[PDB]
């Protein structure tokens, strides 16, 4: 919103908010996750892991990304 | 060629004096550097050296005197080479608030 | 044998380099005589001074003379003693010898230790 | 951890871990030849000489018949 | 290493002007007094067993704090014996230290550069005009109160068909981050 | 001068030993022979083949670890991968990078403002080698010379569309170098 | 005005620009760190003589002023002279960091914060050192933008 | 495009070496890329024809093939295209930096900007 | 009568085309070199020695890292000594070709320049396959190195070592011999062994005149202490035996090189120790410490203790020595940079002395003066 | 051809300057045929981290002062003695005049 009009002017192509919220949350069975960034750890982003006992789903923090327990 | 710092009152008089000449001789050669001849006064110029050594009493340690006749020398070396009623306080409110 | 050259171009040989090293270390200890006793500069001259001058006169050839001595070049030798000379004629000329009382100086040692790979000038064998 | 990233698949201790970097190839190369090899195999001196001096003469033999000719 | 010509100096050089010394891997340190620098440096030119004959180089350092701001320092080599030397002293602002050029003909634009970065004058200098800087400059770069984009800068003013020097008015001021640790002490 | 007058004397008896030394060396400095040998080594270069590149279509070799032109990446999903560390002007030895943020409207900490001057750069790979997430890379290109100095100076639109341009590449050398790391 | 006027007036402007864009005349201004790159992009791999360009020593006849390295308050005042005496048919490439915007000594006493203060430069190439590839590169960009002067056209039009 | 070869000279280099070569691909834009081994240098065994005769640019190059042209990789631009990320990204585009203003970037301080943004840091009072 | 010449400012004193005096104005460079290096963290001062003394990059960094190190006190491992010997005898083959060949171009001949050059775009393309550019690549740190060297690049040295082998005895055979070559250089800006060490000559303009010292031999810094390479001495010092002694230094950096890449051996890269070497990606995206090292590596520095000292190498023009005097802090309090073309241009003074002004540019390409590490 | 008369052209063990593209450089860099594992650290100091041990940085003696007076002096000066052993080494040199040759038949490098 303010802040992505802020750093972009172009208002045409999809800002990077869009995409990450258009992506859908990532369903996993246990409690807690490894979040990576991608599918080579060495490529992505420091080890982040989140907590995922609250109902809503849990941002990354980092390449945000939406882990939801499985039940 | 720099000479050791001056021991005494008189000495350090002496090399004001003797770089005073050197400012007096060196005088003309400035004139066809700058070209100036409208409004230079030679004599205006030689009057405003003066000036600047007269208000460069307070000094009184021979090593500042000399300090600043070494950098007067520099600056002299340096020019032959050719380098270049609203009150005070009201017109500088009205300019910028740093002041 | 002469030497052809002394690989040193300021340097030049001399024909006469143990004579001329005698003289040099003749006048060099009659002119240390003029320095106080108690100066460990004299003593460290006479010491060398003497010792230079008694294996020039007792080795011959220059090439024994530097072979004994260890030092070599014996132009460089001469150099050295002529620069000797005028050390000594300097500190006639001026008069540092003697502590001024009350003196203090401030020894310092750390034993910090430096890596293997640094450049540190080795020690001569 | 470096047994973690340098990980192999049947090691036991931290040791004999994977290794692979720049190195000599089984052999330690080849000599460079760090000297320098000039060969002087140039006509000699003398017989460049005796070659210009016959080339003189004769050279000065045809010039006199072909101004006799043109004579 | 090599601590042969330096121990042998502090056994024969004449104690009055060995104000301090420092054996460190770092480098041997002489500390001496301004009056005395010429003389000692004299000594250790023309000595037999310390000949330190080629002089390295003249350095200035500035201590804001110390009532004498400025330390020369002297690095020096012995080729013959293979070993470095340090000889340093304490000037301030005003006072003229002596000058080695008789001694190592190399020092005069070492001299020249002590003098242009900081101040320094020297009382036998041949010549002690200033070397690295414009024509003209007005400060000393390398005090450490002198800032660090200086005070003027230059442009070319078409009226004047010439490139003026003006008071600096610099666009994306230095930002000086600051990373000291608490904990570093 | 007069040891250079003997020296000379010396040299003069030493190489002219017999006739024959002397005729050979002449000989050898009459008919030019070092110049001949040069001659020839020029001719023999002449007709030897060229090493020209053929700029426009023939490009010289490179690295995957080219300090190349400054560039901001994205991650797969598609959101930025620069979090607001601001361990590029810290590490930047020039001072070129400047960067401003705020948190995003989804509590997201992201960049509001991100510039660096290709005019003050000294492309030296600090801020691509001290990122936490690999945003900042020095991507592979470097014919970008630009008519004015206002278009050298970038911000981070420029940058995360050099980016999404060269994602492709800036990836495989980020692979390639990520082994030699 | 016309049509077939206009098709010669292109004409003739198309011929002049050749000229000029294959008859460059560059000369180097060489300080710090790049001219050692300029060296480089003169040698035989990425060779200058191929398009036209050859370094002339005298200003007088020298095309475009190349200036790559660091320009300093000491040095400003003799750049800015050197580049008087170029004809009035001139251009300025500015290579590196240095001559763009000050470079790695932009907060530094006597250094001027890019040639562009001194001189009116036409093309600025990023980089420190910019490769030899970038700098010919730059040197075909000046080629490219003297490829589009209509002197004639505005000289006919006035 | 050989008529371009006798006003260019460098154009006749490029087909002058293309006579061994094999096309080892083509990009999007008509770049055509060739690969030349054997008896050839080690600097010109690969190389482009911009297929834009007139007015080719050493910018024209994508990203694809930069890397294999400039000898990075030894992967063709058909593998980079393959590999080409999906979600996000745009098409190559030259460096213009001159064919117009409305071409060129500019900064949203730029008095050329379409949309010039002010930069004060502080709201005033406006009544 | 006085003529003026306008980076390099000369002014001679001329009576009949015989130079009686030569003063040169140096000013022309000076950036704020050492200002900055004070202002800035140690790793953001590197790169002002990438930039001092161009034609030799990383012998500078050389310098400062031995410099750093010693105020440090942090082990170099083998594998990193070994790769920054390798790489700093590429730098001093670089220089001396690039030196070579500007002196013969001054003089008049043209045609080696190229030859030379291509040898140096070899060379540039090692470097930048090994680290980020051509130049000024800020590949040795404090510590050890950058990266490790990329595969295949040992092969590609090992060939272009016999080519240039090859190209050494071309060069020499081109130039050593030529009569003209001869009469530019012989008996010009001799220098005595005394007037040498008097205005503080180092390297090949204080091996020529024959004094038979070099700063690889008598304070090895590196594994030169087991290369067993040669030193050459110039009989009588003059530009022909300055020239002479730079061509036996290419054939003994090969000899090095060669050396180096036969024992080189399999480790690491830098100092194990992560409070003054960064650690990897892998280990910062992995390790709570690794991650925390990395930040406080990369916003603040490591702090040496407090002390001053002089590290000086053997660079190819000639001692380079680096003076650092610290106060605990993350930066520099000072730093001197001594840099041999200070002394040379210095010599210029003496050397061109009853000459002329070819034999003022001969003797100005032999002492091989670049501006940047004389304007530090 | 002219230049095989003499020269280095003549010499035998002559390399050509350009290098074949099928000999100099066959794996591009960035896709290498081989997986490379640079090392990090030693195996001992895996799984047995210990920094106060090996704080190369910090482990250093502190420094020494001392401040001799006129006596101490004077006792030193008076204890001191020189002799021919205790003065120190000359670091000599000299030339040899050594073939190029001569090192491992000027091919071993
Ligand atoms: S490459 Fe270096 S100079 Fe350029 S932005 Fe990154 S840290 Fe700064
Ligand atoms: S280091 Fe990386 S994450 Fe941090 S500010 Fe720079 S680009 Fe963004
Ligand atoms: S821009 Fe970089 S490479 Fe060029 S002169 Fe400046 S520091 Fe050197
Ligand atoms: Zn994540």
């Amino acid at each position: 919103s303010n802040h992505t009009a802020k750093w972009m002017q172009d208002t045409s192509k999809k800002s990077p908010m869009e995409l990450i919220n258009e992506v859908p949350p990532i369903k996993v069975e246990g409690r807690i996750v490894a979040c990576e960034g991608d599918t080579n750890p060495a490529l992505g982003h420091p080890i982040e892991f989140i907590c995922l006992d609250l109902p809503e789903p849990a941002v990354c923090k980092y390449c945000g990304l939406r882990y939801v327990q499985d039940h | 060629k720099v000479l050791p710092n001056s021991a005494s009152v008189e000495e350090a008089r002496q090399r004001v004096f003797d770089f005073f000449r050197a400012t007096c001789r060196s005088l003309p050669s400035v004139m066809e550097i700058y070209n100036l001849y409208d409004v230079t006064s030679v004599a205006q110029l030689r009057s405003t050296v003066a000036s600047e050594i007269r208000k460069n009493i307070g000094v009184s340690d021979p090593k500042v005197i000399d300090m600043l006749l070494f950098k007067g020398m520099e600056e002299l070396m340096n020019v032959v080479n050719h380098s270049k009623a609203i009150s005070p306080f009201l017109k500088n409110f009205y300019s910028s608030n740093y002041f | 044998k002469v030497k052809a050259s002394t690989g040193i171009v300021g340097l030049e040989v001399v024909p006469n380099a143990r004579e001329v090293l005698i003289g040099l270390y003749s006048k060099t200890l009659k002119e240390i005589q003029k320095v106080p006793e108690d100066e460990g500069y004299r003593k460290a001259v006479e010491s060398f001074t003497k010792h230079r001058l008694s294996v020039c006169k007792e080795e011959e050839d220059w090439e024994a003379i530097e072979k004994r001595l260890g030092c070599g070049q014996v132009e460089e030798l001469i150099e050295e003693a002529q620069d000797e000379l005028k050390l000594i004629s300097y500190m006639i000329e001026w008069d540092p010898w003697g502590v001024p009382d009350d003196y203090e100086c401030e020894v310092i040692e750390n034993d910090a230790p430096v890596p293997k790979h640094v450049p540190l000038h080795r020690p001569p064998p | 951890t470096e047994a973690y990233i340098r990980n192999k698949p049947g090691m036991v201790s931290v040791k004999d871990m994977p290794v692979l970097q720049d190195g000599p190839p089984p052999g330690g190369f080849a000599p460079v030849r760090f000297a320098r090899r000039i060969p002087n195999k140039g006509p000699s001196a003398v017989a460049i000489f005796l070659a210009a001096f016959g080339t003189f003469s004769w050279g000065m033999y045809q010039v006199g018949q072909g101004n006799k000719i043109r004579r | 290493d090599n601590q042969f010509i330096f121990k042998y100096s502090w056994e024969t050089l004449p104690k009055k002007w060995v104000k301090k010394m420092e054996r460190s891997e770092h480098g041997n340190r002489f500390d001496t007094k301004t009056d005395y620098l010429f003389q000692l440096l004299c000594f250790l030119k023309l000595h037999t067993y310390t000949r330190v004959q080629v002089l390295i180089d003249i350095c200035g350092v500035d201590y804001p704090s110390r009532k004498r701001r400025f330390e020369v320092v002297y690095n020096l080599l012995s080729t013959r014996y293979n070993s470095r030397i340090r000889v340093q002293t304490s000037a301030d602002e005003v006072t003229r230290i002596s000058s080695v050029v008789s001694l190592f003909p190399s020092a005069g634009w070492w001299e020249r550069e002590v003098w242009d970065m900081f101040g320094v004058s020297f009382i036998n200098h041949p010549d002690l005009r200033r070397i690295l800087t414009d024509y003209g400059f007005e400060g000393h770069p390398l005090r450490k109160d002198f800032p660090l984009s200086g005070y003027v800068e230059v442009r070319y003013d078409d009226p004047e068909k010439r490139v003026v020097s003006e008071p600096i008015e610099m666009t994306q001021e230095f930002r000086y981050f600051d990373f000291a640790s608490p904990w570093e002490q | 001068t007069k040891l250079e007058d003997e020296q000379r004397e010396q040299l003069a008896k030493e190489i002219s030993k017999d006739w024959s030394s002397v005729f050979e060396r002449s000989i050898n400095t009459l008919f030019l022979t070092e110049m001949v040998r040069g001659l020839m080594l020029t001719l023999k270069y002449f007709f030897e083949t060229k090493v020209t590149i053929n700029y426009p279509f023939e490009k010289g070799p490179l690295s995957p670890r080219f300090r190349g032109e400054h560039a901001l990446r994205r991650y797969p999903t598609g959101e930025e991968r620069c979090i607001a560390c601001k361990l590029c002007e810290a590490i930047c030895p020039a001072q070129a990078i400047t960067i401003e943020a705020e948190e995003r409207e989804d509590g997201s900490r992201r960049t509001t403002r991100y510039d660096i001057d290709m005019t003050k750069c000294i492309y030296c790979g600090f801020c691509q080698e001290a990122c936490p997430v690999d945003a900042i890379v020095e991507g592979p290109n470097f014919e970008f010379a630009t008519e004015t100095h206002e278009e050298l100076l970038y911000d981070k639109e420029k940058l995360l569309e050099n980016g999404d341009r060269w994602e492709t590449e800036i990836a495989e050398n980020l692979r390639s170098e990520s082994l030699y790391r | 005005v016309s049509k077939a006027a206009e098709f010669v007036i292109s004409k003739v402007d198309d011929l002049m620009n050749w000229a000029r864009r294959g008859s460059i005349w560059p000369m180097t201004f060489g300080l710090a760190c790049c001219a050692v790159e300029m060296m480089h992009t003169g040698a035989a791999r990425y060779d200058l003589d191929r398009f036209g360009i050859i370094f002339r020593p005298s200003p007088r006849q020298s095309d475009c002023m190349i200036v790559a390295g660091t320009l300093t308050n000491k040095m400003a005042p003799a750049l800015r002279k050197v580049y008087d005496q170029m004809p009035e048919p001139r251009w300025v490439i500015s290579m590196g960091s240095c001559a763009n915007g000050g470079g790695y000594y932009h907060y530094s006493y006597s250094v001027v914060r890019g040639c562009d203060r001194i001189v009116p430069v036409d093309i600025y190439v990023p980089g420190c050192p910019p490769t030899a590839e970038a700098l010919l590169y730059g040197l075909l960009q000046l080629q490219k933008k003297i490829n589009r002067r209509k002197d004639f056209l505005h000289w006919w039009t006035k | 495009g050989y008529l371009r070869c006798l006003p260019d000279g460098n154009l006749l280099q490029t087909k002058i070496h293309n006579i061994g070569a094999t096309l080892v691909g083509v990009d999007k834009f008509g770049n055509k890329y060739y690969e030349k081994l054997g008896d050839t240098q080690y600097g010109r065994h690969r190389w482009v024809e911009y297929a834009e005769k007139s007015r080719y640019n050493a910018s024209q190059v994508p990203p694809e093939w930069h890397g294999w042209l400039h000898f990075i990789t030894d992967h063709t631009g058909d593998e980079l295209l393959l590999l080409k990320p999906k979600r996000y990204g745009v098409e190559h585009k030259e460096n213009l930096s001159g064919e117009g203003e409305q071409y060129i970037y500019h900064s949203k301080g730029h008095a050329l900007n379409p949309g010039q943004r002010d930069w004060t840091r502080y709201q005033p009072w406006e009544s | 009568f006085t003529l003026n010449f306008g980076s390099l400012r000369l002014v001679l004193e001329m009576n009949g085309e015989v130079v009686e005096r030569a003063e040169p104005h140096i000013g022309l460079l000076h950036r704020g070199t050492e200002k900055l290096i004070e202002y800035k963290t140690y790793l953001q001062a590197l790169p002002y020695f990438d930039r001092l003394d161009y034609v030799s990059t990383m012998a500078q960094e050389h310098a400062y890292s031995l410099a750093v190190e010693r105020l440090l006190n942090c082990e170099v491992p083998l594998r990193a000594q070994y790769i920054r010997v390798l790489f700093c005898e590429i730098t001093r083959i670089l220089n001396h070709l690039l030196a070579l060949t500007t002196h013969a171009m001054d003089v008049g001949a043209s045609t080696p320049f190229l030859w030379a050059f291509e040898e140096r775009e070899k060379l540039l393309e090692f470097y930048e396959r090994v680290s980020g550019a051509r130049m000024h690549a800020s590949f040795i740190r404090p510590g050890g190195v950058a990266q490790d060297l990329p595969l295949g690049l040992c092969r590609d040295i090992d060939s272009f070592t016999q080519q240039f082998a090859s190209r050494i005895d071309e060069l020499e055979e081109m130039l050593t011999g030529n009569r003209i070559w001869k009469q530019r250089l012989v008996d010009i800006g001799t220098v005595t062994a005394q007037q040498a060490k008097d205005w503080g000559f180092s390297g090949v303009m204080l091996r020529g005149p024959g004094v038979c010292w070099d700063l690889r031999r008598a304070a090895p810094y590196d594994v030169y202490d087991q290369l067993d390479f040669d030193v050459p001495v110039g009989t009588r010092g003059d530009c022909y035996d300055r020239y002479c002694i730079r061509i036996e230094e290419m054939r003994q950096s090969m000899r090095i090189i060669w050396q180096c890449l036969n024992k080189i051996p399999s480790g690491m890269i830098k100092a194990d120790d992560r409070k003054l070497c960064p650690p990897s990606r892998c280990r910062m995206k992995l390790s709570m410490e690794s991650s925390i090292h990395h930040f406080e590596l990369y916003t603040e520095g490591f702090s040496v203790p407090a002390s001053s000292t002089y590290t000086a190498v053997e660079a190819p023009k000639g001692e380079f020595g680096v003076f650092l005097v610290s106060n605990g802090s993350n930066r520099p309090y000072r730093c001197k940079i001594r840099a041999p073309g200070f002394a040379h241009l210095q010599g210029l003074d003496f050397m061109s002395k009853h000459h002329m002004l070819a034999d003022v540019v001969t003797i100005i390409g032999t002492q091989d003066i670049v501006f940047g590490e004389v304007d530090r | 051809k002219p230049w095989e008369i003499t020269g280095p052209c003549a010499d035998p063990e002559y390399r050509s300057a350009v290098p074949l593209a099928t000999e100099y450089r066959l794996q591009c860099p960035a896709t290498t045929k081989e997986k490379p594992c640079i090392p990090n650290s030693l195996p001992e100091t895996v799984y047995d981290i210990k920094y106060f041990s090996r704080d190369q940085r910090r482990n250093r003696p502190p420094i020494r002062r001392t401040v001799l007076k006129k006596a101490d002096v004077e006792k030193l000066a008076k204890e001191q003695t020189f002799a021919v052993s205790d003065f120190p080494p000359v670091y000599l040199n000299s030339a040899v005049e050594e073939d190029i040759n001569a090192i491992g038949g000027g091919y071993q490098g």
